[PDB]
């Protein structure tokens, strides 16, 4: 689920202060797939091994 | 009013504490009414040492 997240949705890291603000941090896809079947031969995630 | 100024401070605390870094949201902003001045100052010792 932390893979699914931060690969379609969005992921809240942390928090950076820049500039005198705080901005928050979030992990997001460029992405450019066909179909969403097409989508999961391509988001992996390793085992304990 | 005192109070309706304290009461009125939190309703602007809390609706802040959106656009706040995460380290300082653990241990809590702390929002009192008290008075800017020092009353008095008490000072204790040891009559013999």
């Amino acid at each position: 689920f932390n893979t699914m997240n931060a690969t379609i949705g969005t992921y809240y890291v942390n928090d950076f202060s820049m500039l005198g603000k705080n901005f928050q941090v979030n992990i997001r896809a460029k992405g450019d797939f066909r179909n969403t079947q097409d989508a999961l031969k391509n988001i992996f995630v390793r085992s304990n091994d | 009013d005192p109070d309706q100024a304290t009461i009125d401070v939190n309703n602007r605390i809390s609706a802040a504490t959106a656009k706040m870094p995460d380290a300082v949201k653990k241990l809590g902003v702390t929002v009192r009414k008290t008075s800017s001045t020092t009353l008095a100052a008490i000072s204790m010792y040891s009559s013999d040492g």
